[PDB]
């Protein structure tokens, strides 16, 4: 027998506010 | 003879007046200040 595990979700930030802010930045 | 006289008025001042440009008019901070990024480091 084998057990299954589930493991929790651990994520790091990917935007800052919704939006990344270095390209709009950029085009702006 | 006044117009010699203002001729080389005119001559003088136009070499002391000069503005200087795109050279050793190097500005301070409070010039070379961008906004953009002060902005974008506080956001």
């Amino acid at each position: 027998s084998i057990v299954r595990n589930y493991k929790p979700l651990i994520n790091r930030l990917k935007h800052y506010n919704g939006y990344d802010i270095n390209y709009i930045s950029k085009i702006g | 003879a006044q117009q010699q006289l203002n001729k080389q008025r005119q001559d003088f001042e136009r070499v002391r007046l000069r503005p200087e440009q795109l050279s050793n008019i190097i500005h301070d901070e409070s010039d070379t200040i961008s906004f953009r990024s002060n902005l974008l480091k506080n956001f």
